[PDB]
């Protein structure tokens, strides 16, 4: 009822909450696939690093990568 | 692997080549099989047509799914 | 009334050669006259004509086949649409390439071939860059009405090169002709009949001929495609810029696609002159080396033993201070093999000015003479050695250094009946090589016209003799070369209107050099000398520098120079400079910067002005032009780019003579072909070619 | 004909040009000249060097790499050689 | 260093700096020029996320990355410095607040950084940014602890960089920005010590360009305290002359004796008595910037100036001032 | 503006038009960017000098007179105060190029 | 077409199409005097200037294609007047015939540098005010040359640097066999 | 034209290389050829350290391949010529249609 948010909604349920589909999250959660299927994350932007979303080069990130081509001597 | 070592840096959730060497793979009858991807012809990749004459399993190109000869 | 009509140009500014323009056939392309010499095939008659007929397996440099009919114009008065590729234009002959029948037995066709084949467009790697999706966007139907089972075939494993995916593959044959003729091997094959149609070797077998890796180029398909380029890139990524090579000495033509900073993918260009369509494996696919082991920042040695990256400042001050506290007759300039004109005319006129001549080319062994140009060119053109009757390639291996020689000697001993012969260490040639004598005793032989091969040499009309300068190494040149000369001499080789007297190089900057006199004078230098300069020559025997040295490697990447290098000076690559380059035959090309430089090397040129005016010797130029007319000045050879400038002066000058060693014979001057410089000994693809042998 | 051409110069660079109508004397001193000069000095780079259109020069490298250029745009074959003659006694 | 591009803005400059002091006055001139060189910064900020959101421009997309931290707690120190080569001290107070004492920000702090940059070994060039005449035994408690500073950052790591920088003049300043705004007490501006002082001021542009040319220099300037003075050594009274010129005003000084200022002064120096209350941050009266405005040390010796680094300050007299234009 | 310029006499004319025009408004280029007191109405009208003689060697009429248009544009956009006045204060040997770049 | 027979031949000068919309390809002394024909005509009344197209071939000679469209209200019919100007030619302008032409020359001269003869207030329109090059033409680079904005101590402004970003990535699409 | 067109003066004394793009020797299809490019070399390309893509810097990294492709060398080095560039141009290598017929791989190597 506090620090709520959108897309708090999850994605079984984001199809049967803007009226894109007429399937509640109780049907789609039979379609989810099991495999690579991953929970939801609320959407942490700003609430910290480590939350927040990092490229991979931006200092940030815990193994920032190095992206010059030729491979140093 | 390392190819899948430059763009997944989270390194707990396996690895897609992993996800698919692990799968079995799928007997046939022919000498050619389909694979037009999941299940809808629609949904999945172009039809790759794969041979089946040699012993090893033949993995589709665009899937990753191996198949067998199963004579 | 009084119209306005396109000018109707060639299809790509296509030379058309009439062999004497008497027999010039007169064909009605479209209603539009074309003269074409007798004997052109009704699709050349086109190409004469501007029109571009879609063509699967007719390669102008390969065999004329029909295992497709994507051709297929309408001639006036036949039943059937001829083929184009293979009908010979008659006088007279009405071609027309747009009527009905032609467009349909174009879409026709182009719906058979697109029948069995597999949808790979997107994971195929020439996607993009495909004459059949090209042809099909083009000429063939916008809609299949097969739908069936397509045929699939397994993928052939043809080795480190060329990624397989025979199923895409549409049979046209025209890589079982390429490895059959131009390659020379014969390894692939069309296996089978009917749909069941497999191109390649029937045993598992490596492609293991250079000059294979071209097939990519000729297949019109994906089926047969890099394996080094894998798939990293797309037909459309791709920035190309028209450098040439430095591998070889054979100077031969490329194309740099880079995408971005790093070179993705080095694929050869149409030069009919040097090397027709076709790159050697080591100049595809040493593109991974400009990637790997750079230099990229200059590291002088420290109170320990390992590089630390000082600036420039530091590592050109270092290097001027010990310099000026040296001898100057103990300075000596061995200059790379990949270097350019410039960058060793810059290092002639900075290691002179300071008080020495010890700078000479990696390759060049004791006393080359220089003087003469003929001495170290392939007199005779790269391609001119397609008019020769009979070849002597003494030693030389041509298929292993200046791979395009070969590929242009191959086509010559094809397409006209002509025989060489090999006096030179036990080879494997491409084509019938009659191994003449391992020995230079074998040479006197021929000399003294005491060989069952001196008649053939004599009554050949038009004769060549291949000299490689791989043995110049050897004590007695001069004898060698003088026995050369009597062979010329006594056969009318070096006549007026053919010189039939070429020796070939192995290094790119080679013919550079001893253009521009960097002549090693003799031994003693490189010995008792205490600035060895290094400039990129990774083949340098570094046993030989005195362990007090002061070695400064000026390379891009160091594979045994730079462990002696007591200070490191970090160069830029082929491709990421505008270098002047001199091949075999005397064409001067001059490479095109792709990719920037890696780190924080420099020009070789600008790195070797800058030592000197660090190191106090004031030089004149302070730029590439600059340095180019320098050039003019030393050797005005190499600033007529893209211009042979044949050498007009026979051997009838060289002074005299000596006697042959009968021992030592002729020694193989490239082992490998596969790790021959710096750049290709460092990549990650001809490292692993060792399989291909 | 000099001799002592090695002893004094460092090299000798001619940039006659190939078949020009002008240069053609600086063909004829080499063609005429080259064996014998070779022959007496066995080690010198005595660069020839050829173009299309280059004014025919004759370089000389003496010791500290300074240069002397004479050209040889209207020189006769004894012209020439008396200009090389010139070059090797203003090194030594 | 390890420099790939052409000029700045997205060029790379192998100096990911971490400029400790950046979401300051001096800090948005010199994290300027890190960023427009193109080298990344890593921007340590302190408290409201809205103190570096002005540097999160001026740097190309993570070339500038402002990060949070405590000052007096470390493991957060040495996470701002983790992927560092470079690292600025910009940290600082010209008065003391009942949290932080002189020096537990000018002092404790600087020597804390340099500390926890010798164990994160890697830190190629550490800059000091003290005040210049911070030498011990000034009056100011400001100064003494900024001497302070400096022989514990060159004590526990040698070859650092020390700028002297002077009172620093630019928008948003602490020396001009003062002034004005008490001008607008009618005119009245109050030089203190009847303008005796002899300081030169430096625009803080040429403060910053003098930081990073330090960088850019090869492996001198290093250990070498230098003192970025600039032109034209001044009078507190014949600086004020100068903004009269740019803000449109009729000069009205008055002459103010030190003890009548201590004096004045003597309240806001109460901060470690008053806890439940934070005083409104001294500006012109701060009883330690007039004990360092009695001595005139603060003019340019013989060590190191701005000629060091190939760099020549700007003057104080037009663009370099012209921040007054917006108190006509 | 037709282009009168059917000979370099014209065109010159007209530059030597534009340079007055130039010099004669500089006081109100001075007044609404106040450069007054760091530049010189020499040092201005030196600019403009130079400025209309660094592109004296045009010995086409047409570029002469298009030059003059850019130049009567740029004083336009300078006397009203369309552009800012931060530019104007700023519009008024190998080796050391070496160490920095490869190009 | 009615409108061919009684135009002066010279004014079609040099070409003239018969689709995808008419044209009258003339040369740019007789452009104005040409839209003076086709307007304040009984059989041929334009009266709407609706477009004026800069187009820039770099192959040419005469590089822009100054590209007038024309529409006419009253018989129900496009005409496309173009011309040809290098980028130092000074090309009539219409202005005082259809007043609409004001802001499609500036336009026109913004974009590629075809300036208008005895138009008033030719200013460059589009472009940034201290713009300088040509957008529109061929030669000048997608990203502009110096056309990076950004704050800096210079405080309330943004400066006009040297341009540098992620490399437009150019892709060559284009296909053999046309 | 140089000056009148706007561009900046260091890139009007910028080093062009007026070529002829060769066929790409990938697919045997002359559709490309003949259309003559400016090539400013334009070699300086970076990687943008944030993310893996590149970073030109030069203005006329593109523009070369792209959307400026001259009809003919004339053309081109009127262009490159105007602007004040320094064009080399570098000649296309054109092939030769040798005489080649079919009846020529059943040739009779005589006995
Ligand atoms: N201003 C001047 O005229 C002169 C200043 N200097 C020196 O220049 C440097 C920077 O000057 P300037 O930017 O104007 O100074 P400020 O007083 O404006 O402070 C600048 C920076 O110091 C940080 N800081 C100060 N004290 C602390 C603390 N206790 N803990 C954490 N962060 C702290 C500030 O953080 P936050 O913003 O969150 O408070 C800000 O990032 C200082 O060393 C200063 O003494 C040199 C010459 C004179
Ligand atoms: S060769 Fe490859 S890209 Fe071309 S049509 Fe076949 S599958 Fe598609
Ligand atoms: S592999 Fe390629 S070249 Fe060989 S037949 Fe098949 S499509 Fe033709
Ligand atoms: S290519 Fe000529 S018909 Fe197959
Ligand atoms: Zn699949």
């Amino acid at each position: 009822k506090d620090r709520y948010n959108a897309s708090q909604v999850p994605a079984e349920w984001h199809g049967w909450l803007h009226f894109i589909t007429d399937h509640t999250g109780d049907e789609l959660l039979s379609l989810k696939p099991k495999r690579y299927g991953l929970e939801h994350k609320e959407n942490f932007s700003g609430e910290g690093d480590a939350y927040i979303y990092h490229s991979k080069g931006h200092t940030l990130n815990p193994g920032q990568k190095n992206w010059t081509r030729y491979q140093s001597w | 692997g390392n190819h899948t070592a430059k763009w997944m840096q989270d390194r707990s959730k396996k690895s897609p080549m992993e996800l698919i060497s692990e799968v079995p793979p799928i007997k046939v009858d022919g000498r050619i099989v389909a694979c037009e991807g999941d299940t809808n012809p629609a949904l999945g990749h172009p039809i790759e047509f794969i041979c089946l004459d040699l012993n090893e399993p033949a993995i589709c190109k665009y899937c990753g799914l191996r198949y067998v000869q199963d004579h | 009334p009084t119209q306005i009509l396109p000018p109707r140009n060639p299809v790509g500014g296509a030379r058309v050669h009439f062999s004497n323009p008497e027999d010039a056939i007169e064909v009605f392309v479209d209603g539009y006259a074309v003269k074409v010499p007798k004997g052109f095939t009704v699709l050349q008659a086109c190409e004469v004509a501007g029109v571009d007929i879609p063509r699967f397996c007719y390669h102008s440099r390969l065999s004329i086949a029909g295992n497709c009919r994507m051709c297929l114009v309408e001639v006036e008065k036949s039943p059937k649409p001829v083929a184009s590729c293979a009908m010979p234009a008659l006088p007279g002959m009405k071609i027309k390439t747009d009527t009905p029948i032609a467009k349909k037995a174009r879409e026709g066709v182009m719906e058979f071939l697109l029948m069995n084949h597999p949808l790979d467009c997107p994971i195929c790697d020439q996607g993009g860059e495909c004459d059949l999706q090209d042809q099909s966007m083009a000429f063939g139907s916008d809609r299949g009405r097969f739908t069936e089972m397509k045929r699939s075939v397994v993928d052939k494993n043809l080795g480190p090169l060329v990624k397989t995916v025979m199923t895409r593959c549409i049979q046209c044959t025209r890589c079982v002709r390429f490895a059959s003729e131009v390659a020379g091997v014969q390894d692939l094959g069309i296996l089978g009949r009917g749909s069941g149609e497999e191109i390649g070797t029937y045993v598992e077998k490596l492609m293991t001929s250079e000059l294979s890796g071209n097939v990519i180029d000729i297949c019109p398909v994906g089926a047969l495609t890099s394996k080094p380029f894998a798939f990293k890139a797309r037909n459309w990524e791709l920035k190309a810029t028209e450098t040439i090579d430095v591998s070889d000495a054979v100077g031969s033509n490329i194309r740099v696609d880079s995408r971005g900073p790093e070179v993705m993918r080095i694929i050869p260009r149409l030069n009919e002159d040097i090397n027709e369509e076709w790159i050697s494996d080591k100049t595809r696919f040493c593109y991974d080396g400009l990637k790997r082991q750079r230099l990229s920042d200059p590291m002088i040695r420290d109170s320990d033993g390992r590089f630390k990256a000082v600036s420039w400042r530091d590592a050109l001050a270092v290097v001027g201070d010990i310099i000026h506290q040296v001898k100057p007759d103990e300075i000596v300039g061995v200059a790379g093999q990949l270097s350019d004109a410039e960058s060793m005319m810059v290092l002639k006129d900075f290691v002179n000015r300071m008080g020495s001549d010890n700078v000479w080319c990696e390759g060049t062994a004791a006393g080359v003479d220089a003087d003469l140009r003929y001495s170290y060119l392939m007199n005779t053109s790269i391609s001119g050695l397609e008019n020769a009757d009979l070849f002597l390639l003494i030693g030389t291996q041509p298929r292993v250094e200046a791979a395009m020689v070969n590929a242009r000697i191959c086509k010559t001993v094809r397409a006209s009946n002509a025989k060489v012969g090999y006096v030179g260490p036990p080879a494997e040639f491409n084509y019938d090589c009659k191994h003449l004598g391992t020995g230079p005793d074998t040479l006197k032989e021929i000399a003294e016209g005491r060989h069952p091969f001196c008649t053939a040499l004599k009554n050949a009309k038009n004769p060549a003799i291949i000299v490689g300068a791989g043995l110049f190494n050897r004590t007695d040149k001069n004898a060698i070369l003088s026995s050369v000369e009597s062979i010329a001499q006594a056969n009318n080789v070096v006549r007026p209107d053919w010189n039939g007297l070429n020796f070939l190089l192995q290094y790119a900057a080679q013919a550079a050099a001893l253009d521009l006199g960097l002549i090693q004078q003799s031994a003693k230098a490189l010995e008792s000398a205490k600035f060895v300069y290094l400039m990129g020559a990774d083949d340098v025997n570094v046993d030989k520098i005195p362990k007090d040295a002061f070695v400064v490697y000026q390379g891009h990447h160091g594979d045994k120079a730079v462990y002696r290098a007591n200070v490191i000076l970090p160069a830029s690559a082929f491709t990421e400079k505008e270098g002047t380059y001199e091949n075999t035959e005397g064409f001067t090309q001059q490479t095109v910067p792709a990719v920037p430089t890696v780190g924080d090397a420099r020009d070789d040129w600008k790195i070797v002005r800058a030592l000197s005016e660090v190191s106090g010797v004031k030089l004149p130029y302070n730029s590439i032009e600059g340095v180019r007319s320098r050039i003019k000045s030393v050797a005005p050879n190499l600033v007529h780019t893209d211009e042979r400038e044949p050498a007009a002066f026979g051997p009838s000058l060289k002074p005299e003579c000596k006697e042959a060693m009968s021992t030592t014979p002729f020694q193989t001057v490239v082992e490998n072909f596969y790790m021959t410089n710096s750049i290709t000994r460092a990549s990650k693809i001809m490292a692993q070619c060792s399989a291909v042998l | 004909w000099r001799g002592s051409i090695s002893k004094s110069m460092k090299e000798l660079r001619i940039l006659l040009c190939q078949s020009s109508p002008a240069s053609a004397p600086t063909r004829t001193f080499v063609e005429k000249n080259y064996k014998d000069l070779k022959s007496l000095n066995p080690k010198l780079p005595i660069l020839i060097r050829e173009c299309s259109g280059v004014q025919p020069q004759m370089w000389a490298r003496y010791d500290m790499g300074v240069e002397r250029c004479v050209n040889l745009d209207g020189l006769t074959e004894p012209q020439i050689l008396k200009a090389l003659e010139n070059l090797v006694k203003s090194g030594a | 260093l390890a420099r790939k591009g052409t000029g700045g803005r997205s060029s790379v400059s192998g100096i990911v700096a971490t400029v400790f002091g950046a979401t300051g006055f001096l800090g948005r001139y010199l994290v300027q020029q890190l960023a427009k060189m193109g080298s990344q910064v890593l921007v340590p900020f302190r408290g409201s996320e809205d103190s570096p959101r002005h540097l999160k421009l001026m740097g190309d997309l993570g070339q500038v990355v402002p990060m949070k931290f405590d000052p007096r707690d470390e493991d957060s120190i040495k996470a701002v410095m983790a992927k560092a080569n470079v690292v600025i001290n910009l940290i600082g107070r010209e008065y003391e607040t009942r949290n932080f004492s002189f020096e537990d920000a000018n002092h404790h702090i600087a020597e804390k950084l340099a500390l926890v940059a010798k164990e994160h070994g890697g830190i190629m060039r550490y800059i000091q940014v003290s005040c210049l005449g911070a030498s011990v035994s000034s009056p100011s408690r400001m100064l003494r602890a900024k001497a302070a500073a400096e022989e514990a950052v060159l004590n526990a790591l040698p070859e650092a960089t020390i700028m002297r920088p002077a009172t620093m003049i630019g928008t948003e300043d602490r020396i001009l920005n003062p002034w004005s705004m008490f001008v607008k007490k009618y005119g009245f501006l109050p030089l203190i010590g009847g303008g005796t002082t002899k300081f030169q001021p430096v625009y803080v542009v040429d403060v910053a360009a003098a930081i990073v040319a330090a960088l850019k220099d090869d492996g001198s300037s290093m250990g070498k305290t230098y003192e970025l003075g600039g032109p034209d050594v001044f009078t507190t009274h014949e600086l004020a002359e100068i903004m009269y010129d740019m803000i449109r005003e009729w000069p009205r000084y008055v002459k103010l004796p030190f003890p009548i200022a201590k004096a004045m002064a003597a309240p806001r120096d109460f901060m470690v008595n008053k806890v439940p209350f934070p005083l409104p941050s001294p500006q012109i009266f701060n009883l330690d910037q007039i004990n360092a405005l009695t001595t005139d040390t603060l003019v340019s010796d013989n060590a190191l100036k701005f000629q060091d680094l190939d760099l020549v300050p700007h003057k104080l007299k037009g663009y370099p001032v012209e921040f007054l234009i917006q108190y006509r | 503006v037709p282009p009168n310029s059917a000979n370099l006499t014209e065109a010159r004319r007209r530059v030597f038009d534009f340079f007055r025009a130039a010099c004669r408004s500089i006081p109100t280029i001075m007044d609404i960017y106040n450069l007054q007191d760091v530049v010189a109405p020499s040092q201005l009208r030196y600019a403009i000098s130079a400025q209309i003689r660094n592109n004296a060697h045009i010995t086409d009429p047409k570029v002469i007179d298009l030059l003059i248009f850019k130049g009567m544009e740029e004083l336009t956009d300078i006397v009203d105060h369309a552009k800012q006045r931060h530019h104007i204060i700023g519009q008024y040997d190998f080796l050391k190029n070496f160490y920095t770049s490869n190009y | 077409k009615y409108s061919w027979e009684t135009l002066p031949k010279k004014w079609v000068k040099k070409m003239e199409r018969s689709e995808h919309g008419n044209r009258f390809d003339t040369n740019t002394d007789y452009l104005f005097q040409l839209l003076c024909f086709l307007k304040l005509h009984t059989y041929t009344r334009v009266q709407v200037l609706i477009d004026i197209c800069g187009v820039d071939y770099p192959s040419r000679k005469r590089r822009f294609e100054v590209v007038y469209n024309l529409l006419s209200t009253r018989y129900n019919s496009r005409i496309r007047v173009q011309t040809s100007a290098d980028e130092v030619t000074r090309i009539s302008s219409v202005v005082s015939l259809f007043p609409s032409a004001g802001w499609w020359e500036r336009e026109v001269w913004d974009m590629f540098g075809v300036s208008f003869i005895n138009h008033p207030d030719l200013r460059r329109i589009l472009t940034d005010y201290g713009f300088e090059g040509h957008p529109l033409r061929k030669d000048f680079p997608l990203s502009g040359y110096v056309q990076v904005r950004y704050d800096d101590p210079e405080k309330r402004v943004v400066s006009e640097p040297i341009e540098m970003t992620q490399e437009f990535r150019y892709f060559d699409f284009a296909s053999p066999w046309e | 034209i140089g000056k009148v067109s706007g561009i900046p003066e260091e890139h009007l004394s910028r080093k062009v290389i007026i070529y002829s793009p060769a066929r790409t020797a990938t697919q045997s299809g002359s559709g490309k050829l003949g259309k003559w490019k400016i090539n400013f070399v334009s070699t300086l390309k970076w990687e943008n350290p944030l993310m893996g893509w590149t970073s030109t810097g030069d203005p006329y990294a593109n523009v070369g391949d792209s959307a400026l492709a001259f009809d003919s060398e004339e053309a081109a080095k009127s262009f490159a010529e105007r602007h004040g560039w320094d064009y080399k141009v570098k000649k296309p290598n054109t092939p030769l249609l040798k005489v080649k017929s079919y009846s020529d791989n059943f040739k009779w190597k005589g006995n």
